[PDB]
């Protein structure tokens, strides 16, 4: 727990 | 006073602001961190001048605002922000500024305040907070 | 609906 | 290639990106929303040239990304991106590049694509998404 | 008091509480929106008796909460939740119990209360809200 | 803008 | 088929659905936690029979979706999820059905799969996924 | 990072 705040990240796609 | 408004970041580095033991809260201007890498937002500066300056450097990320407090009262006949303490999991900033009128406090148990917006005016009119994972 | 992101948006404080 | 992550943002407002139509897809660089201005980030350039340079520039903010697809594949041993589309809820925007491989898509019901991350060296290796409301 | 936590929800549909105006807050029970549906919480009961019971009905989902505000002060010697007043887009529940002691105040610009958490033992001890968009 | 909290939904995959 | 929309919750505990080698997905119930307790979802039935069904128990919460994939294609002209495969931070569950079509794949890098929605007839049409933090 | 969902909690209110 710290002060940066977070995403919701996808992926990846390219090494299908 | 003029309306401001920051917008949202990724959290707060540095926070600026002015006060004046007499009176209330003056301008303020927020360094927000965006992405990793330090943003300066736009300087809200006070119509008028006389202020103290207090400068909180945060240890980001490991240090971040835990809560808002203060005093919102009557100066001159505006009611404004009077004054402000910040409540780090690390140390707690302030109180500044007069410490008279209706108090107000924001705790957070989960959660990061990662943006500003308001007026300012002579003094720091009112103030809303953007609040994120 | 639009392109920009929303926020949480706790306030304001200074009319009380 | 070399790895990126342009982080997250309010939105975003152009995309610039390069194909060649016997290879991949090469280098890009975004041009964010940011609290209502335009941020643009850093270029993420491709280790070579020969490339045909696309520009899509979104109506901002009437005008949104609602899917991403493409195909990936192998170049010179390489499993690169070798094309891609991007649908907005005005129009379409390609393919451009190889429509060979592995087909991917993205379609989005609720939610903004906010951000890219990813990695670039003769062509574009891999990139993920960030979303947000 | 005993603590509790009703977790996140999709909204609120009805809020149920006992006030004493001699003392304080008591006991309270809601009725959250989950995904369309209603859906109530456990009943979170005062260790004793002689309350007056409220009952605020949302008009779900035109009507939402915009604001919660009220005071905290000492009851036999403990320190509890002795007034609230809900503030709706539509109209104002409240004040209820005693207004003595410090005030607090939170009104919601952007989002939606969807959940709480707290403490109850004779009287509310003290509660937290859960926030979302 | 009502008392209904949004979220974030991907898809749909099934007419491809 | 017939649509469903199980709505968002705060997690996965376990995944039931069926499959035939020799067509594709039949219906499916979810069993979502929230805050904390197992929540079973409604029951999407599949308009015939014939599958065999497959069960998916999470240790939740230190076992999570961490990315799905599968095919679409046709099965007596219509458009349907023939296969799915679910790719856990513990270990993979699948491929099930008829890995023929058109392949796609939802890999997650930050986030949490916590709702289901889509169509089901004879076999499931579509899908939708909730995200969230 | 497990498999529940995060929220804003924002409190509490109580001890002031
Ligand atoms: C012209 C101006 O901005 N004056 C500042 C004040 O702002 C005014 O406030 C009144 C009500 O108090 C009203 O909202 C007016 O529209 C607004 O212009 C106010 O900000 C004070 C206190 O800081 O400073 C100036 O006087
Ligand atoms: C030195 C460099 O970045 N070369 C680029 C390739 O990157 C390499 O890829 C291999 C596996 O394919 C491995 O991951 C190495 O660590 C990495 O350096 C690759 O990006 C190609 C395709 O665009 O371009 C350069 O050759
Ligand atoms: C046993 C019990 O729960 N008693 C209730 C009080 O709770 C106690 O409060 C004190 C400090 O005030 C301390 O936190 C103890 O651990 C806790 O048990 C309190 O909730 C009062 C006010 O409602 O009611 C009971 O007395
Ligand atoms: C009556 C019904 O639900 N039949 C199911 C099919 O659904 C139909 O699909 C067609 C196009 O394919 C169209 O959308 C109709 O409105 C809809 O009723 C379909 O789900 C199939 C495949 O599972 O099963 C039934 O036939």
């Amino acid at each position: 727990r710290n002060g940066k705040s977070q995403s919701i990240i996808v992926g990846p796609w390219g090494d299908r | 006073g003029v309306t401001f408004d920051d917008g949202a970041y990724t959290g707060i580095r540095e926070i600026n602001f002015e006060y004046n033991s007499e009176t209330a809260i003056g301008g303020l201007r927020v360094t927000y961190d965006l992405n990793g890498m330090p943003f300066v937002a736009e300087d809200h500066k006070s119509f008028i001048t006389g202020f103290k300056p207090v400068k909180i450097s945060l240890e980001f990320p490991s240090e971040y605002i835990v809560e808002v407090s203060g005093y919102v009262g009557k100066v001159e006949g505006y009611t404004v922000i009077r004054s402000l303490t910040f409540k780090t999991n690390k140390q707690t900033y302030g109180p500044y500024g007069v410490t008279n009128g209706t108090p107000f406090s924001l705790p957070i148990e989960n959660g990061l305040i990662v943006g500003f917006k308001g007026s300012i005016g002579y003094w720091l009119d009112y103030f809303s907070i953007y609040l994120s994972l």
